[PDB]
């Protein structure tokens, strides 16, 4: 990921009143993945054949 | 045809529930009770008799 000049200037301070970036800013990258799975029901109890 | 990067054979595992929790169990063994001779045995006191 390549960031933006607005982000790099918001990370530094120097903002005036009611500007949002009046204080140094910290950022956290988060990634999530939605995937498939298989659930087998047998003999009344559940289990994961592939886990 | 093929690729210049071998795909390693990752380990394959599966999860078995086996034993259940507590819902479809109850005691499931009727009410088995009863005990053998208790450690503190009670002595047999002498049996006295009372008459006029």
């Amino acid at each position: 990921v390549t960031m933006s000049p607005e982000s790099v200037v918001a990370a530094a301070g120097g903002g005036n009143n009611n500007s949002g970036y009046n204080e140094p800013q910290r950022f956290a990258l988060v990634v999530i993945a939605v995937n498939h799975n298989v659930i087998r029901i047998m003999n009344g109890s559940m289990g994961f054949p592939i886990l | 045809k093929n690729l210049s990067k071998c795909h390693q054979n990752k380990l394959k595992t599966f999860a078995r529930t086996a034993n259940s929790g507590a819902n479809p169990f109850r005691p499931a063994t009727a009410a088995p009770q009863g005990l053998s001779k208790q450690p503190v045995r009670k002595p047999f006191a002498s049996a006295r008799n009372a008459n006029s």
